[PDB]
C-alpha cells in the first residue's frame, strides 16, 4: 500500500 | 522489474534464489531437464514466464544447484557474483566451476521502480513540478490498484465463511446409500 | 552511464521527436493501457456483485435449512430397512 | 559432422520419393542424432582432457567455442526448420493445385513431440506456419483435423496463446462425433493446468450450457469436466451458480458421483432436427412463443 501514500506524501514534500 | 533469458539448467530442480533458513528467501523453482549424473552432459532450463519481464530488480547474487534426478539428487555448484557484470543487453557474464563434476557455467544476457528513480533525477538539478496532471492521473491508477488489494482482503475474509460450516459438518456417506438405492431399483426391475 | 547522455543528444539532433515523445507518451501510450485498468475495475465491480450475492446467499442458506444431526438418526432407520430391501 | 552432411544428402533422396516410414522415425532419432552430438560432446570431454565475476573474468573462454558449436548446431536446427517448414506447407507434396496426401503429417505428428522440443523457441515462426495449417484444416479437414490433439504436446504459458485459442475455440465447435475428442484431450491438458483464469472460466461457462444438451457421445466429457471443479477455484458458490444454470436433477458429489442427477439425451428428436437442417427462420421465431 505504502507507494500510493508515498506518492501523495511526495507531492506534499515537493 | 526486469526482462531477459536464463541460458542453461542444473537438475530438474536446483537451489533457490535465496532462503530464510540462512538469511531471507528468494524463489525456489525448477526446470525439469535430465541427463547423466557422474560423467558428461550439458542440459538447459527454459521459460518465457521464468525469464519474465517483472522481477526483483537487482542483487549481489549466489549461484547454488541442487537435485538432479536420483543419480545426482544433490547440489553440484557453489558460486557468487555482483550483478553489474551481467549487463542487460547482449552482456554475457560467465563461469567454469565443478563441485562434483565439471561444468562450464554458461548464462546469456541477450534480451515502484520508476517512481524512486524519478526522485533521484529530480534531485539532480534546480527543477519544478511542471505538469502535475501526470501525478493526479497516476494516483487515480494507484487507487484502482488499492481497490484491488481491498477486494483481495474481502475474498480473504469470504474464504473462511463456509469453511467453518464445512469443517463443522459431516453427512457424507448419507449420499452413497441413496445412490446405490437409485441404481438397485433399476437393475432389479 | 556516459553513453546515455550522447544518445540524448542524438535523439535531439536527429529526431527532436523521440526525446519529446517520452514524457508525452508517459501519459499518451499509458492512456491506451488505462482503458484495460478501467475495464478490469469494471470487472472488479462484477466480482464484488458475486461477493455481495454470497454475503446474502450463505446467510440465507444457514437461515433457510438450520437442520443437522437428525440425518444420522433417520439414516440409521433408513439403513436397517434399506439393507433389508437389498437383502430380500 | 559427416551425419550433418550425409543426412542432408539422403534427405534430398527423401524429396525424390517420400517413403513415409523413414520420416516417422526421424523426429524420434532426432534426439538420438542429438545423442550423436552428446557423443561429439564426449570428444569435447576428451578435448578438455587435452587442456591439461565483476572484474570481467575469463571463464567465457572455456564455454565460448561450445557457443559457436551450439550456433553451428542451431544451423543444424534451422536446416531441419527449413526442410520442416517446406514439409509443413507440403500438407501434400504440392504441384499444379494438387496434394500428394501428406495428411500423413497427422500420423508422424505423434512421433514429432521428440524433435518438437528442439526448434520450438521461435514459437512465432512455428506458430505462424502451424496457424496457416490450422486455418485450412479448419476448412477442408475432418479426418485430417486430428491435428487438434497432438497440438497440446506443444507447450506455451503465454495467455496470448490461450486467447488466440479462445478465438480458435470460437473458430471451433465441430460436427463429427470423433472430432470433439482431440479437443477433449487438449482440454484434459488444460484440466491438469488451467491457463487463463476467469476468462477461461467464462469460455468454460459458455460451453457448460451447450453441454446441458448432450448425446451420450458427449457423456465422456462429463468425467473430464469433473476435473474443472475437482480443481478448487471455494468451489461450491460457482458450482451453485452453474448448478442453477444446468439443474437437470438437483444434486450430486465427486467425479464418480457425477452419474446421479440425470435427465434424458435424445438421438431421436435430433434426427428430426437434422431433417430440419432444411429450415431455419421461424425456428428462431417459435422459441420465444
Amino acid at each position: 500500500a505504502a507507494a500510493a501514500a508515498a506518492a501523495a506524501a511526495a507531492a506534499a514534500a515537493a | 522489474i526486469v526482462n531477459r533469458n536464463g541460458h542453461q539448467l542444473l537438475d530438474t530442480y536446483f537451489t533457490l534464489h535465496l532462503c530464510s533458513t540462512e538469511k531471507i528467501y528468494k524463489e525456489f523453482y525448477r526446470s525439469e531437464v535430465i541427463k547423466n549424473s557422474l560423467n558428461p552432459t550439458w542440459r538447459s532450463l527454459d521459460f518465457g514466464i521464468m525469464p519474465d519481464r517483472l522481477d526483483t530488480s537487482v542483487s549481489c547474487f549466489v549461484v547454488k544447484i541442487w537435485g538432479g534426478k536420483e543419480n545426482i539428487y544433490q547440489l553440484l555448484i557453489e558460486w557468487k557474483v555482483c550483478l553489474d557484470g551481467l549487463k542487460y543487453l547482449g552482456q554475457q557474464i560467465h563461469a567454469r566451476n565443478q563441485n562434483e563434476i565439471i561444468f562450464g557455467l554458461n548464462d546469456g544476457y541477450y534480451g515502484n521502480a520508476q517512481k524512486t528513480i524519478l526522485l533521484q533525477v529530480d534531485q539532480n538539478c534546480v527543477r519544478n513540478s511542471y505538469d502535475v496532471f501526470s501525478l493526479l492521473r497516476l494516483h487515480r491508477a494507484q487507487c484502482a490498484i488499492k481497490q484491488t488489494q481491498v477486494t483481495v482482503q474481502k475474498i480473504g475474509k469470504e474464504i473462511e465463511e463456509k469453511l467453518r460450516l464445512t469443517s463443522t459438518s459431516n453427512e457424507l456417506k448419507k449420499k452413497s446409500e441413496c445412490l446405490q438405492l437409485k441404481i438397485l431399483v433399476l437393475q432389479n426391475e | 552511464s556516459r553513453r546515455l547522455k550522447v544518445t540524448g543528444d542524438l535523439f535531439d539532433i536527429m529526431s527532436g521527436q523521440t526525446d519529446v515523445d517520452h514524457p508525452l507518451c508517459e501519459e499518451c501510450t499509458d492512456t491506451l493501457l488505462d482503458q484495460l485498468d478501467t475495464q478490469l475495475n469494471v470487472t472488479e465491480n462484477e466480482c464484488q456483485n458475486y461477493k455481495r450475492c454470497l454475503e446474502i446467499l450463505e446467510q440465507m442458506n444457514e437461515d433457510d435449512s438450520e437442520q443437522l444431526q437428525m440425518e444420522l438418526k433417520e439414516l440409521a432407520l433408513e439403513e436397517e430397512r434399506l439393507i433389508q430391501e437389498l437383502e430380500d | 559432422i559427416y551425419p550433418e552432411y550425409i543426412l542432408p544428402g539422403i534427405a534430398h533422396l527423401a524429396q525424390d520419393d517420400a517413403t513415409i516410414v523413414r520420416l516417422a522415425y526421424a523426429e524420434n532419432i532426432a534426439l538420438l542424432a542429438e545423442t550423436a552430438l552428446r557423443f561429439l560432446e564426449l570428444v569435447q570431454l576428451k578435448n578438455l582432457n587435452m587442456e591439461n565475476h565483476p572484474n570481467g573474468n575469463y571463464d567465457t573462454e572455456l564455454q565460448a567455442l561450445h557457443e559457436m558449436v551450439q550456433q553451428k548446431v542451431v544451423t543444424l536446427l534451422s536446416d531441419p526448420e527449413n526442410i520442416v517448414k517446406q514439409t509443413l506447407m507440403e500438407n501434400g507434396i504440392t504441384r499444379l493445385c494438387v496434394f500428394f496426401g501428406r495428411q500423413k503429417a497427422n500420423d508422424v505428428l505423434l512421433s514429432h513431440m521428440i524433435t518438437f522440443l528442439n526448434d520450438k523457441n521461435d514459437w512465432h515462426l512455428r506458430g505462424a506456419f502451424f496457424d496457416s495449417i490450422v486455418g485450412v484444416a479448419a476448412y477442408v479437414g475432418w479426418q485430417s483435423s486430428s491435428i487438434l490433439k497432438p497440438l497440446l504436446q506443444q507447450g506455451l504459458s503465454d495467455a496470448e496463446e490461450f486467447v488466440i485459442v479462445k478465438a480458435l475455440y470460437a473458430l471451433t465447435c465441430m460436427c463429427q462425433l470423433g472430432l470433439l475428442q482431440k479437443p477433449h484431450v487438449y482440454e484434459f491438458a488444460s484440466d491438469i493446468a488451467p491457463f487463463l483464469c476467469h476468462p477461461n472460466l467464462w469460455i468454460r461457462y459458455g460451453a457448460v450450457g451447450f453441454i446441458t444438451v448432450v448425446a451420450r457421445q458427449i457423456s465422456t466429457a462429463d468425467v473430464y469436466c469433473k476435473l474443472m471443479p475437482y480443481l478448487d477455484p471455494i468451489i461450491q458458490i460457482e458450482r451453485k451458480l452453474v448448478l442453477l444454470s444446468v439443474l437437470k436433477e438437483p444434486v450430486s458429489r465427486s467425479i464418480f458421483d457425477y452419474a446421479l442427477r440425470s435427465k434424458d439425451i435424445t438421438s431421436l428428436f435430433r434426427h428430426l432436427h437434422m431433417r430440419q437442417k432444411k429450415r431455419n427462420g421461424s425456428l428462431p421465431d417459435c422459441p420465444p412463443p
